[PDB]
RNA sequence: GUAGCGAAAUUCCUUGUCGGGUAAGUUCCGACCUGCACGAAUGGAGUAACGAUUUCCCUACUGUCUCCACCAUGAACUCGGUGAAAUUGCAUUACGAGUAAAGAUGCUCGUUACGCGCAGCAGGACGGAAAGACCCCGGGACCUUUACUAUAGUUUGGUAUUGGUGAUUGGGACGGUUUUCUGAUUGUUCUGGUUAUCUCACUGUGGACCGUGAUCCGGUUCAAGGACAGUGCCUGAUGGGUAGUUUGACUGGGGCGGUCGCCUCCUAAAGGGUAACGGAGGCGCCCAAAGGUUCCCUCAGCCUGGUUGGUAAUCAGGUGGUGAGUGUAAGUGCACAAGGGGGCUUGACUGUGAGACUGACAGGUCGAGCAGGGACGAAAGUCGGGACUAGUGAUCUGACGGUGGCUUGUGGAUGCGCC
RNA sequence: AAACGACUGUUUACCAAAAACACAGGUCCGUGCGAAGUCGUAAGACGAUGUAUACGGACUGACUCCUGCCCGGUGCUGGAA
RNA sequence: CCCUAAACCGACACUGGUGGAUAGGUAGAGUAUACCGAGGCGAUCGAGUGAAUCGUGGUGAAGGAACUCGGCAAAAUGCCC
RNA sequence: GGGCUUAAGUUAUCCGCCGAAGCUGUGGCAACCUGUGUGGUUGGGUAGGGGAGCGUCGUGUCAGUGGUGAAGCUGCCGGGUGACUGUGUGGUGGAGUUGAUGCGAGUGAGAAUGCAGGCAUGAGUAGCGUGUGACGGGUGGGAAUCCCGUCCGCCGAUUAUCCAAGGGUUCCAGGGUCAAGUUUGUCUGCCCUGGGUGAGUCGGGUCCUAAGGCGAGGCCGACAGGCGUAGUCGAUGGGUAAC
RNA sequence: GUCCGAACCCACUUCAGUUGAAAAUGGAGGGGAUGAGUUGUGGAUAGGGGUGAAAGGCCAAUCAAACACCGUGAUAGCUGG
RNA sequence: GGGGCCUUGUGGUUCUGCUGCCGCAGGAUUGGCCAGUGAGAAAUGUUGCGUGAAGGUGAAGCGUCUGGGAAGGCGUACCGGAGUGGGUGAGAGUCCUGUAACUGUAAGCGUGGCACUGGUGUGGGGUUGCCCCGAGUAGCGUGGGACUCGUGGAAUUUCGCGUGAAUCUGGCGGGACCACCCGUCAAGCCUAAAUACUCCUUGGUGACCGAUAGUGGAUGAGUACCGUGAGGGAAGGGUGAAAAGUACCCCGGGAGGGGAGUGAAAGAGUUCCUGAAACCGGUCGCAUGCAAGCCGUCAGAGCCUGUGUGGUGAUGGCGUGCCUUUUGAAGAAUGAGCCUGCGAGUUAGUGAUGCGUGGCGAGGUUAACCCGUGGUGGGGGAGUCGUAGCGAAAGCGAGUCCGAUA
RNA sequence: UGAAUGUAUAGGGGUGUGGGUGGUAACGCGGGGAAGUGAAACAUCUUAGUACCCGUAGGAAGAGAAAACAAGUGUGAUUCC
């Protein structure tokens, strides 16, 4: 039967055109009012992921191309 | 992950959405239009591309990346910007 | 906490104390009350009779014993026949003192020992038999309850079954008395509450009759109820009666106690890092100034003099470099002040981030330069909160404001997306 | 002679026969009969071919003398501004 | 045909369990017990041998619970008038 | 440990030797690096990673081979760095199977208190299930254990006799001694063959009902089903004619 | 629901057995033995249920939820291989 | 849309009543386009086909050699629309059974199809005044269920309980809802084929098993046996080509053996092919009764043998099992009495992701299915991956996104 | 024939007209409907409308001739791949 993919994963995870894995910064969905302006310009971007965390994800989209 | 809140949960969610009618164009670029017409192509059309390679069946945009020394009547669906400006700069043109 | 009872089937201390019994009595039985922690239908205190119940004593009686002996028998033992069992890594399987996974037939150093049988005894082979029940850890089961979430049942009201006619009580329709109105209303319709009636709805019932010569059942009828009850659906309450489950970890075993994130110091062995239920403390804020900027100022202590006034309030002179101070712990800092004061302000900005620091990662931290639009300063310049480092919570889901990217035939709407 | 249970009985087949259970007696609560209670989805049935001197539940446990104070908590019963 | 069993229930040709009927004599209250009757059996490995020891019985000087957690077991008592 | 001071004790110092799978010498194997004439470095190893193989079975193809003896089994003599093996040589055996090269695997066992069978160990050991047998004669290949007889002992509210339940041919006669019988056995409740059970009255049915079961219609229940009327069964009882 | 005591029913003590004669018995005593007695035959109650003079006892030789089959090759961060 | 209202048209008529002495309908052998045993508003005899169940025909070899036996060897011929098998005393194209090919089928309830009989039967155009078009239904509310959708922005669909419509200028659907547009006409019914399956029947097949395997079952197998019952549930295959199954004699009561016969073989004698290991013994060689032994190993005398290598081994040195699990086990931690057999990394996806290798290459590749009753081959490009990315997306595009066209 | 009873029905008496009963391996349709398991606990969810169960077929069944899709043209019953 065809591998599903994980679902949390398909809407998380992106794969940009040379094959990197980019999630989401965390941390800015709440409690922004004690956070300065530089903090959540950290946490506004889109970050790479590392080798092992880009392989589990690949592992984990079954061939899903990301989001 | 262990009982750690794994990656895929920690990470947020990607937002957004898809347009459920969304069209995706087959992109040709001056560079293989070059190539596969060089004896100046007078008019490609989207059986051309086809029989070369844009994957028929579809919209046959054409982008710009590419010199396009040879004058051209391309005849698709929708191109780029600077691929008309090259084009016409050639002595081609687009229609469609 | 009464009557009564009490070192008791209850008394920890405890063999309480006294008295009886014995030559000697932690037991006994009668008392004391100092009841750790008696007590009146989970009955209190008694009680003749009863007890293969528990306890103490006397007598009789005895191999229970001093202290065993002897006799006969079924096994044991020898011969003939028949003929298992658990167990089993191995074998030509000593002792001593050692050593080693800390208890050795098997290793070391020594000592002793001819080969093989038979009857015996149980010190060892951590002997055999049962993948320890005790303990802990994982799972389960059943039990309990004011654990959670449900549920049968019981119960509430609505509504359907469900109709007829009334009164007695509230809200309008409605005009046309009042006085559209603070106040009164009536009639003409409409609609609630409450309540009493009526009866080929219904009740599964009391009598009679018939199906039938049947204590079932049905039909007819009478009586009694009667639009109630019953039942369906909806709904609130109740519900260990029942069901599924949860009930953390760390821990010098576990339980109890304590602890769990963040910050500072020490341990920490002069980078960084470094554990213990190691040693000390803090944090879950605060401040519209205690932020920004610009200019100005120097403290604490000590000595001397001085109304109230004293060690110490305010004042003067002298001394005094950090020992004062810092919103808040501690350290590192800060007198060039980052400490004290005045002026003007909102940068406690929007769009950004070269380049680095630090973590397994999520993440945490610093940041030049630039544009916009400001504050302050004559300018140089500084300003993306606070001398620095704690004052915090991923994701999911939902919410508000803005925006208008998307919207399933189109236009709206609605929903979503983005910030 | 003391403790316990009044007694005869009953009980852990296969480690406990007892001071445990039962018991006669006692009290309280429910039940007016299609009873309450119980089995069952229901019809039915037991209760009972019984009718409050009966029936069901609870606790106590022959007999003697007795059974005190507390309704704040919880439960039950009644009441409904 | 077996049938208070070698034939049934116990895996056995198993010292267990299995309902009913008949059931004489003497001693005796007796269907207890002893020895016998009607009738039936000698039991399904034997032969030996004074071992220790275990089981099962027997007797015991003087003492008489000194035993032991405890008079456990045994002994004594026992019937009729 | 023996023993040692007459050091074989302590200490300073000197001269020798012993001593490892270390080093060196010699011979073989292997991995890697290197310019590729050389040479250099390396080769303990659990979990584990990589590489290359042995053996078994099936199978495509080619070459075959086999009663002048395949497979299997079992000796001897050999071979390889290993799994293993010989195209050496016998024995047993009686119908298949070898080499090359591919292809496919139910492809390898010493452990799972693993499963099945066979067989050891304990061991000629414990036991042979309450007891009283003795003798004379007989039978027989064989007799404590079979038959007959005589003594003796045992049971006798049962070790007797007859039923029910249950069993099912065990009953009788004759033949038998592999197995079974806790020994032996000529014997048997065993085996083999044949035979044996006679009812108007006995015990049941043809008669009766109890508890209880089933239950025409019926009532109840989503379905499945529950209950129950009229009935109809059901002895452990009633009724019923022989000694 | 008297007394002593056989049958009968029971199971208090002790010894033996404990690879037993026996997966609960045997020897010696012991309790009840006209009663809430005991026993034969047939029947009724069934698994979250039965029944229980109540021990969580018993329900076909292991019952804090029987047995058989099925879901099923349940699952096991554990042990073994 | 239909009914109605009309302008016409019914198969050529014997020539009946009614509507108007117009027309309508019954009528009757006869055409007849047709249509038929079907779901089709229906269902009743005679004639044309190959066959299934049984059968029939079915080609073509001898001679020598060794052997118990020829299918083997050697020589030499034949058949083949037949060389697929399986038998026969060993390995057969021509010995047997068959096979190829052809043929028969009477019969079937036969069956399928055809002809005949026989049975059944037209509309087109206009019109809209009117008439009809499926009601406790659709909807709505509520409590549940199914839809990707787990109550939600909740369409569509469904059950219980309430409530309850329009009906053509109408109803429903197009994911709340409304409008328009597009589609469609619910609340009546029947419908072959492609699809699913095998207790059975017939034929065939297997890099499927070969008696601990394959069914539990190659045999009295759902049997023996166990359980009250539901239910559970085994084990045991092989003489030889042919019984020619050992006449007769001897020891023995027999059992068993010894001679002899049968047979190629009897050590193939029925417990019978082959006959392994554990295990149990006889014989021979060496060692062993002064010795402390994880049982071996290295050194090594003597003896035996020499089939000149083998067997044995006095004596000396060194030396604490295997596995599991462990910081650490010879461990007095676990498991194993012994041998033999059996017993654990598999398989399936046009799954995910690497690598090796092969093909093609800016292209690669098909899936279902169709053809090949002749297979493993050919077709099939629907799809799918590569061919452009960036963005939530509109979109833009070698750029895009945040941003101010920074 | 027609009760109570008036209509009449229930019922009763004929007649025998037709059908039914039960079995069956898989497949079908309609209905009822788990748990172990997974989620590293667990309750939503999962397992799964599976196991099992009830009713009921046929040689197949079910479905089926648009109150359908589509989206600007169009497709034209259902089933199956
Ligand atoms: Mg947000
Ligand atoms: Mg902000
Ligand atoms: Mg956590
Ligand atoms: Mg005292
Ligand atoms: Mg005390
Ligand atoms: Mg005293
Ligand atoms: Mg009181
Ligand atoms: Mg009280
Ligand atoms: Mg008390
Ligand atoms: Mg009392
Ligand atoms: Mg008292
Ligand atoms: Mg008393
Ligand atoms: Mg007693
Ligand atoms: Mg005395
Ligand atoms: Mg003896
Ligand atoms: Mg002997
Ligand atoms: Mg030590
Ligand atoms: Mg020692
Ligand atoms: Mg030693
Ligand atoms: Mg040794
Ligand atoms: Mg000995
Ligand atoms: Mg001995
Ligand atoms: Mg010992
Ligand atoms: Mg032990
Ligand atoms: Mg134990
Ligand atoms: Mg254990
Ligand atoms: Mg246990
Ligand atoms: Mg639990
Ligand atoms: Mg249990
Ligand atoms: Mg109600
Ligand atoms: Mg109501
Ligand atoms: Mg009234
Ligand atoms: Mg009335
Ligand atoms: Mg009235
Ligand atoms: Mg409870
Ligand atoms: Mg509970
Ligand atoms: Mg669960
Ligand atoms: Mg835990
Ligand atoms: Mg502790
Ligand atoms: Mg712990
Ligand atoms: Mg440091
Ligand atoms: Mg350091
Ligand atoms: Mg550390
Ligand atoms: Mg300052
Ligand atoms: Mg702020
Ligand atoms: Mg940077
Ligand atoms: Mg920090
Ligand atoms: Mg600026
Ligand atoms: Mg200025
Ligand atoms: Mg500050
Ligand atoms: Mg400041
Ligand atoms: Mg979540
Ligand atoms: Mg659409
Ligand atoms: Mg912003
Ligand atoms: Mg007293
Ligand atoms: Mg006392
Ligand atoms: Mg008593
Ligand atoms: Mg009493
Ligand atoms: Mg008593
Ligand atoms: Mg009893
Ligand atoms: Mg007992
Ligand atoms: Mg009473
Ligand atoms: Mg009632
Ligand atoms: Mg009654
Ligand atoms: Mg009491
Ligand atoms: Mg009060
Ligand atoms: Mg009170
Ligand atoms: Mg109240
Ligand atoms: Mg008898
Ligand atoms: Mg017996
Ligand atoms: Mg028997
Ligand atoms: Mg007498
Ligand atoms: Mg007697
Ligand atoms: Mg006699
Ligand atoms: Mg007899
Ligand atoms: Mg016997
Ligand atoms: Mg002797
Ligand atoms: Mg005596
Ligand atoms: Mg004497
Ligand atoms: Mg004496
Ligand atoms: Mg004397
Ligand atoms: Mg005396
Ligand atoms: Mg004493
Ligand atoms: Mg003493
Ligand atoms: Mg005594
Ligand atoms: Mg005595
Ligand atoms: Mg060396
Ligand atoms: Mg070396
Ligand atoms: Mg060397
Ligand atoms: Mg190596
Ligand atoms: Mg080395
Ligand atoms: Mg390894
Ligand atoms: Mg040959
Ligand atoms: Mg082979
Ligand atoms: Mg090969
Ligand atoms: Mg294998
Ligand atoms: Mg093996
Ligand atoms: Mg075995
Ligand atoms: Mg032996
Ligand atoms: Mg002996
Ligand atoms: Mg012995
Ligand atoms: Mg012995
Ligand atoms: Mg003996
Ligand atoms: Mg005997
Ligand atoms: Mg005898
Ligand atoms: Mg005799
Ligand atoms: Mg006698
Ligand atoms: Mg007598
Ligand atoms: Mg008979
Ligand atoms: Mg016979
Ligand atoms: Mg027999
Ligand atoms: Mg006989
Ligand atoms: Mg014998
Ligand atoms: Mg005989
Ligand atoms: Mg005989
Ligand atoms: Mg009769
Ligand atoms: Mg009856
Ligand atoms: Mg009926
Ligand atoms: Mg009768
Ligand atoms: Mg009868
Ligand atoms: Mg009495
Ligand atoms: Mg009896
Ligand atoms: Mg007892
Ligand atoms: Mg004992
Ligand atoms: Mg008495
Ligand atoms: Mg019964
Ligand atoms: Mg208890
Ligand atoms: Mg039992
Ligand atoms: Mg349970
Ligand atoms: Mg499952
Ligand atoms: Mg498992
Ligand atoms: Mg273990
Ligand atoms: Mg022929
Ligand atoms: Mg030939
Ligand atoms: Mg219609
Ligand atoms: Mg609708
Ligand atoms: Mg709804
Ligand atoms: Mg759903
Ligand atoms: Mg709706
Ligand atoms: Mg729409
Ligand atoms: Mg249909
Ligand atoms: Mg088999
Ligand atoms: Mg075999
Ligand atoms: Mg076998
Ligand atoms: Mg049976
Ligand atoms: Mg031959
Ligand atoms: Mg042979
Ligand atoms: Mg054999
Ligand atoms: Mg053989
Ligand atoms: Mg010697
Ligand atoms: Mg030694
Ligand atoms: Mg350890
Ligand atoms: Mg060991
Ligand atoms: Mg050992
Ligand atoms: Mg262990
Ligand atoms: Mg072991
Ligand atoms: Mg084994
Ligand atoms: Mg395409
Ligand atoms: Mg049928
Ligand atoms: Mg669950
Ligand atoms: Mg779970
Ligand atoms: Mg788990
Ligand atoms: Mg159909
Ligand atoms: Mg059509």
């Amino acid at each position: 039967p065809k591998m599903k993919s994980h679902s949390g994963t398909k809407k998380r995870f992106k794969v940009t055109g040379s094959g990197k894995v980019t999630a989401r910064k965390a941390g800015k969905r709440h409690l922004n009012e004690h956070k300065s302006s530089r903090v959540t310009r950290r946490l506004t971007g889109e970050t790479v992921l590392s080798k092992g965390e880009a392989a589990k994800v690949k592992k984990l989209l079954a061939g899903h191309p990301g989001r | 992950a262990g009982g750690q809140m794994p990656i895929h949960m920690q990470a947020p969610k990607l937002g957004g959405f898809h347009n459920p009618f969304r069209t995706e164009y087959q992109v040709v670029n001056l560079d293989k239009v070059e190539a596969l017409f060089p004896k100046g192509g007078k008019i490609t059309v989207d059986d051309l591309v086809s029989v070369g390679a844009v994957r028929d069946n579809e919209l046959v945009k054409v982008l710009g990346t590419g010199e396009l020394t040879v004058k051209v009547d391309l005849v698709v669906d929708a191109w780029s910007k600077s691929a008309q400006e090259k084009i016409e700069k050639a002595g081609g043109s687009v229609t469609k």
